[PDB]
DNA sequence: TTTTTTTTATGTACTCGTAGTGTCTGC
DNA sequence: GCAGACACTACGAGTACATA
């Protein structure tokens, strides 16, 4: 199949339209932009008939019944739409989307909409049925580091100028979360027909609603970003996720900070990082990390997630949001908690 | 406060209130919507019944000494009230402060109320047609294409039925997206054409009011709306923005192949054969061979149902699909006694008629499997 | 006879008579005078900050009979008939109210109808997060090809609650609370326009206890009057409020760490004339003393949750020494362990805080 | 497994098939469990059908060729396919590589069967004692307290109802906690005494299984097992251990109050009175005078209802309060032409009977003190 | 005749009746006198302090045959009702009974019909907090802009379940517990009505057991009531509660702070044989303690129901040091957590009366 | 790019799908 | 007479959320 970018979607769909588009990805704003364009381009070269269709395991399947049907009214062609559920397709699912691509109708459009599948789903008979025709493209939110560029970008579609600035602005206030960004832009071009966005307007004009990931609360903390890493408990807590999770997620590299630090004084980082499988990304990350906080710090964090775990499964307390930051400060930067902090 | 006295009998008064207390039920929109808007004025009652799109007001009259006034009442308690006292009783109203009092010789209700103030008094109009029926024409043009409209198709506007009026006759259209009904019968009178949507509870509620009788019905249409007369019944209702598509194009404009059978025998066939289709997507295969009709149903527990049936035929042979649904209902909506079909091929439409009747004609698409 | 709530009767009608949120009210002023008009507009706020009211307002100036404008005329019928409940083409649907799918279908099939009266059937849909999820995909179904003249209103206080999809078809307005000099100030002429008697310290501490909000703001106005004899004195106002207070620990710590036995002995008798539990009390002090710790380290550690206590926070971490804190906190914690087994839970919070009071000073 | 060659006629088929057809129904809690045998031996075919709780079967006979076996057949599919067939039509069902070939005419169809012993039987009870009766008289015994047994609550074995046999009556009990119903009656035979408890479910089948005022209906009881003879047809079902509270205290002892009234005048009353009580509280409050009988009936949104109706009393004023949905049913079900009331105190419960009758009685307990 | 409930029997008929929430009750009649009459009230406060009643006498206040009147006209028509609780208008909804929100809607659904008699159709929602998130959501447009003659009247314990959008758009009355003294001047008066004779120190120690209530107070009263044969006495309030009075514990404290372990045990038997609970000897002792350290730091602490000790009270605080207090009170907490596992409460009450002396930091015990 | 994801025991609602029952009508 | 046609009531499940 072929594998495409959001950018050369319009290339893509210009020279031909496929069998079937699979858009997958974890925002929602490059995902809701590359439907709409498939949508009105199909609908430019003949396609009227547009269903909706959620997959997520309920009372919801009968899209059989709008494609084995041909149209009495017109010759209209058919666009039929798949929201697929937060984790992917299950084993049937996956039958029966293979029982779906079984049989189509060359005018039946087939799109399907959700997030990145691994190779689990990737393998699965449905996946492979479409592997020759569909057209897949990937829409992923671009790094706090490739935001400035696609803001930039954006700001050049809507012919706007923002200097850099406002660009760390928006990119601070709106990271993670493009969705909010598009429509933030737009407001910033209603608000000023001038179109030239500086500081003392986007700074009051803009939101602080941001969106994150457990990964990011646990890269800031390695890199010693204090404020970005108390920005993202903050969001959390707004948000309102698991605080289980948090705990696990950070958990998880802070057993392995402790080990590779154990490890350090006898065997050199590079054999260390091989055999501890870790990714390729991370690891300049670690060796900060590894650089920056001895064992006693990293025994000291250790204490405190012990104490926060107990507290949370046993007194089912709620001092784990403060817990967490706490912890946040007793990690890569400044580490005092003095038992007021460390049990 | 209003005094709106009503000295009535039973029989004069439960036929309109069942006839407005039809589509009021659940919960409404408003409260007021809920309730029956009764106004009693010179000689005559107005019992007025709304639900945001449609209007049905029905009218009483009155020869007991009675005093002007209106208010709404609750319309499910009246007519319950209304249909609970016994047979030839009289039926005393009276509206005392905030409150209404039904009295019969041996039994007195008090019953809530709203002012008839708030009632959403529906928009008045002028109607760019007049058109005059005889019930029976309207009671078969809605019966014979009632059933074939679109359910909750997200075009919005399949979701009704196409009145078409030219020259002298009217035209009734219904689809949803994969069968059409039409039905054409003569009025007698030259008529400006007009094509124009009604809403699905337009088309159901002008269905119930017809009432079976022999009086004429009245129709005025206007740019917006719809109104209906039948005795003392108006029903007025909003139409739809969206264009009807039309329908001529649909239809096989060179029917290939003949065929004629019993409207019965085929119905009944297709019935039996239905049983043993699947349930995922019910349908059925055609073998069309020399005065020769094969029914094949498959269902994936590998269930098999075969009739063969005796039909008239022109034609070399054809294979073709159907969902057995829609040949069911259209068969029995027929009620005819013999039944012609139109075949061309696989992957076009296919017509039903009267065999010997053009006024109703159905299109069909095959269903492949 | 008859004194309307203070919370209605001083609704805007014009955008000229909402109060900041200059950011929205721009926004929206620029889109109508353009052409430029989105298929749905999504409001956001938080606890009556002015939602409903700007929908209402924006609903208005749709439908004017001047035109599609930034500020409506106010004489026309419209304009008239929308002041009130009673319209046609302004449909105002209680979402909280009618969650369920099928009530909601009555209401959604009516955009393939035209409108009555005005340019655009516009549905007010009013606390759109709370309804069904088979409800939130009929009313996607509707907004994925829009009628050109259905404008659709959606007013919320908690956007996140709502499915990605709806939302990336909708344009956010998010309305910024209200801060406290445009509370008081809006205050001032809620006052002057009526005939009630103020003092500006009244009106300040009714500002700073309206928690940015004015139908707060406005309620708490209403009492004040109600209880101040039909005048707004600064006593009453402060009675009231000492009767309201709930904030009892940031008061409480700083009479403790300023080691004022006879306050943190009032305070107690006040936290006890209330219903409070002694543990949740105990818990949440140990909490801000956990707070001031940490902002002892980074002044980055005081979050977005406490910016209605953000100066004297700052103010108590900023004088007090960090070993003190940890001493205060250690010694509030032992007295929350043992807490359950003393005499009576006041009676042992008060002991605890004794404890905590003969050291540093005294 | 055999050829089966069974030749039915559709007269002698369709009638007995769904009285096998009951007791089946909705989707069965594992395969199979839905599903019928026919067993032909000696030129009789049996249909039996089952819950493993409950059983039926249907005898008829065959004079065309066969072979004495049994297949299974899932049974709401067999039941469509036989009817609609033209009247008078011979079936031939025929078993070839474990599918069900059906014939009829030129129609054809293949059904999936499962293996003759995959269909479980029920328990065997030997030396049940006999009863003897008549159809509709044991059709009006348990529909004068269908109503009264209480469906899906945990207390006793409510879900159910117990009968009493004691010298030579039947005796028929059912109740729910607040309403009870009884009726007893001479059967005409010797009889012991005992007392059993037949399910819901039994009874609602054991209604169906009345036809005819024909050759009587054979009861054989047990202690675990209940089977029912009609005819060619018979009926098993399994029993519910346990016991009713005595009726015999639940009757008042002392019916000192009086009241006779007309059925159908206080069941018109009650109607009316109901239509504005409370819609989960449905009680009205009853004034007692001589020769009057006031009812008082309120609900949340007010609307007081008010009715007075002309009785047989002399006493004082008892102002008894009770639900309205229990006395509407047994007015219903007792279809007499006079009623007796019997009221003992404000607190007590209240006795409704047959005037003319004694042979059914019931008693409802008050509402409110 | 009869006999009823106090609770129920003496419930306020008039704003005249109702003790303390002195700002409550003004703010309300107040507000009333004037005719602004905001359509959203929700009474917070500890349990039995007078929210329902309040809301009550407000119903009775606003429904009144003559008028909008603050104080209610004695017994009219239209009270009556009120008072017997059948009222045609004044809705009671017992809101744990109907949290679903298939309730709340027919509620909301004829809030539009006018009211049968009253001016409003005032709807007392006991126990708010209670009502599932979906109802509440449901009412929040409907308190938003009520129809001109309807009311909400919503008592609850803690408004903090309450979503805060709820909270803003209805007052909020906050209901203070009462005082000591309060309740002790009501039962006093209560007792009066009902010709009962009574102990000025039982009705001391009723006020002091009820946690600044008064329907547990009444509640109390009645059980001493039972207890007793008809007459609230001193022993059987003593005997009720399981208190010490003010002077044995004190004697125990006294002996103790003297290192005189004799008497220390000569009173533990003494106390046996006045069948008494040990712990209860234990919290006796622990909050004496407490007092004694609240009088050292402030140095006016005591209330008026310990007068009959005050005397000996300054002694000890002019005697023993504050931390010697803190020592006392520690051991003996420690012994409170101690002695469920103690082999016997009497001897581990002795075990902790022996701690005590043994580490008495001024006459410890001779090695 | 990259793959990564967690305690639970118990209870309380809410909303939709689908069966079981009643009844009521034009069949 | 009889399905059959709703019409309605109940129940299961999927899901959200609360508390401890
Ligand atoms: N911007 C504003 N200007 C004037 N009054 C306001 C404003 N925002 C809120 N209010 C006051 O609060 C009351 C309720 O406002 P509303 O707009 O309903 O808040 P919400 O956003 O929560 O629906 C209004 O009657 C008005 O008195
Ligand atoms: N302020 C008060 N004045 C007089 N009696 C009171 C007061 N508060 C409570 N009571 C007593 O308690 C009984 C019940 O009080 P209630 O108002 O139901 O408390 P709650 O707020 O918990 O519902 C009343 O009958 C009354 O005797
Ligand atoms: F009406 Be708001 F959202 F409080
Ligand atoms: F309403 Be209270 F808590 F008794
Ligand atoms: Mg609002
Ligand atoms: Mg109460
Ligand atoms: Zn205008
Ligand atoms: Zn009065």
């Amino acid at each position: 199949m072929i594998r495409l970018y959001p950018e050369q979607l319009r290339a893509q769909l210009n020279e031909g339209l496929r069998a079937a588009y699979l858009l997958l990805g974890n925002d929602p704003l490059l995902l809701q932009e590359s439907q709409d364009a498939v949508r009105q381009v199909a609908a430019a070269q003949g396609f009227e008939e547009h269903h909706t269709f959620s997959i997520d395991p309920n009372t919801d399947w009968n899209a059989i019944f709008s494609l084995c049907q041909a149209m009495s009214l017109f010759a209209s062609r058919q666009t039929l739409l798949l929201l697929l559920p937060e984790n992917g397709p299950n084993a049937a699912i996956n039958e029966q989307l293979l029982t779906l691509t079984g049989l189509l109708h060359d005018d039946l459009l087939l799109i399907v909409r959700g997030n990145k599948l691994s190779k689990a789903q990737e393998n699965a008979a449905w996946f492979t049925a479409l592997a020759n025709r569909s057209v897949q493209v990937t829409c992923q939110t671009p790094e706090q580091a490739q935001l400035p560029r696609w803001v930039a970008a954006r700001a050049k579609q809507l012919n706007l100028e923002l200097d850099d600035a406002a660009n760390q602005v928006l990119c601070y206030c709106y990271e993670g979360n493009l969705l909010a960004l598009a429509q933030a832009l737009e407001r910033l071009s209603l608000l000023w027909p001038d179109g030239k966005l500086t500081l003392p307007r986007v700074e009051q004009a803009v939101n602080d609603a941001a969106h994150f990931t457990p990964f990011h609360w646990v890269d800031a903390l390695l890199m010693g970003k204090s404020k970005r890493a108390l920005h993202i408990l903050q969001q959390l807590r707004l948000e309102g996720s698991e605080p289980v999770i948090l705990l696990r997620t950070l958990q998880r590299e802070l057993l392995l900070l402790v080990n590779l630090k154990r490890q350090s004084a006898h065997t050199p980082l590079r054999a260390l990082f091989d055999k501890h499988r870790v990714w390729q990304n991370r690891r300049g990350m670690m060796g900060e990390a590894l650089n920056r906080l001895s064992q006693t710090q990293l025994r000291q964090a250790v204490q405190l997630l012990t104490r926060t775990e107990l507290t949370l499964k046993q007194d089912y307390g709620q001092s784990v949001w403060a817990e967490l930051e706490g912890l946040s400060l007793l990690l890569c930067h400044k580490p005092l908690a003095d038992v007021f902090i460390d049990g | 406060g209003p005094h709106m006295k009503f000295t009535v009998e039973r029989e004069h008064l439960l036929k309109p209130l069942q006839q407005v207390s039809g589509p009021l039920g659940g919960r409404p929109t408003l409260p007021i919507l809920g309730n029956l808007l009764l106004q009693v004025a010179d000689g005559t009652l107005s019992l007025t019944g709304t639900d945001l799109e449609m209007e049905m007001v029905a009218r009483v009259a009155l020869v007991q000494p009675h005093e002007p006034g209106a208010t709404t009442v609750p319309a499910r308690k009246f007519f319950d009230i209304c249909r609970g006292l016994p047979e030839g009783a009289e039926i005393a109203v009276q509206l005392e402060g905030e409150r209404m009092l039904v009295r019969s010789g041996r039994s007195r209700f008090s019953l809530s109320t709203l002012p008839a103030a708030d009632f959403p008094n529906l928009d008045d109009w002028q109607s760019e047609v007049e058109f005059t029926l005889p019930q029976a024409t309207m009671k078969r043009l809605i019966e014979a294409t009632q059933f074939s409209m679109a359910h909750q198709d997200v075009r919005y506007y399949l979701n009704g039925m196409l009145f078409e009026t030219e020259g002298e006759e009217l035209r009734t259209v219904a689809t949803d997206g994969h069968r059409l009904a039409v039905c054409s019968m003569p009025i007698g009178q030259s008529l400006p054409s007009h094509s124009v949507i009604v809403p699905r509870k337009g088309v159901i509620e002008l269905m119930r009011m017809l009432d079976g009788g022999d009086n004429p019905l009245r129709v005025q249409i206007g740019s917006n709306n719809i109104r209906a007369h039948v005795g003392d019944f108006i029903f007025t209702s909003k139409l739809v923005d969206g264009r009807f598509p039309d329908y001529r194009r649909v239809l096989p404009k060179n029917p290939d192949k003949h065929l004629e059978a019993g409207c019965d025998l085929l119905k009944q066939a297709f019935a039996r054969a239905a049983i043993l289709s699947n349930e995922k997507f019910r349908g059925v295969r055609l073998y069309v061979s020399e005065n020769q009709l094969k029914i094949t149903a498959n269902n994936p527990e590998q269930e098999e149902a075969e009739e063969i049936l005796d039909v008239t035929y022109s034609g070399a042979e054809m294979e073709i699909g159907f969902n057995v649904s829609y040949v069911l209902d259209v068969l029995n909506a027929l009620k005819c006694e013999n039944v012609r079909m139109m075949l061309t091929d696989s992957v076009s439409s296919v017509q039903i008629e009267d065999a010997a009747s053009q006024s109703a004609a159905y299109v069909v698409m095959p269903m492949r499997l | 006879m008859s004194y309307q709530v203070l919370a209605r009767k001083w609704r805007p009608q014009t955008f000229a008579d909402v109060v900041g949120q200059e950011h929205v009210l721009t926004a929206l002023a620029n889109g109508l005078s353009l052409g430029r008009i989105h298929h749905a507009y999504l409001f956001s706020g938080t606890r009556g900050v002015g939602k409903t009211s700007i929908a209402r307002l924006l609903a208005k100036g749709l439908n004017c009979e001047t035109g599609i404008t930034a500020t409506p005329c106010g004489v026309c019928d419209n304009c008239r008939e929308i002041e009130q409940g009673r319209f046609v083409d302004l449909i105002e649907i209680d979402a909280a109210s009618r969650t369920k799918v099928e009530d909601t279908r009555d209401l959604l099939d009516n955009v393939q109808y035209a409108p009555a009266r005005g340019r655009f059937k516009v549905y007010l849909i009013d606390e759109v997060h709370m309804l069904s999820r088979h409800s939130f995909n009929a009313l996607l179904k509707t907004l994925e090809e829009p009628p050109e003249h259905v404008k659709f209103l959606l007013a919320t206080t908690d956007p996140q609650k709502l499915p990605v999809t709806i939302l990336s078809r909708c344009l956010q307005f998010h309305l910024k609370a209200l801060d406290v000099e445009q509370i008081r100030h809006q205050l001032e002429h809620i006052l002057n326009e009526e005939h009630i008697a103020h003092e500006p310290r009244a009106l300040q501490l009714l500002a700073r206890a309206a928690e940015g909000s004015l139908r707060d703001a406005l309620s708490l106005t209403d009492q004040a009057i109600a209880s101040g004899d039909g005048q707004v004195s600064t006593q009453a106002v402060s009675a009231m409020l000492g009767t309201l207070d709930d904030d009892q620990a940031l008061s409480l710590v700083e009479a403790m760490v300023e080691a004022n036995g006879e306050r943190v002995m009032a305070l107690i008798n006040e936290a006890a004339a209330r219903g409070i539990e002694w543990e949740a009390l105990l818990v949440e002090m140990l909490g801000l003393l956990h707070r001031i710790a940490m902002v002892q380290l980074s002044p980055a550690a005081l979050g977005n949750d406490m910016a209605a206590i953000e100066l004297r926070m700052r103010e108590l971490a900023r004088t007090i020494p960090p070993t003190d804190i940890q001493l205060y906190y250690q010694t509030l914690l032992i007295g929350r362990k043992e807490l359950p087994y003393a005499p009576d839970r006041r009676m042992g919070v008060e002991m605890t805080l004794l404890r905590a009071l003969a050291f540093h000073p005294r």
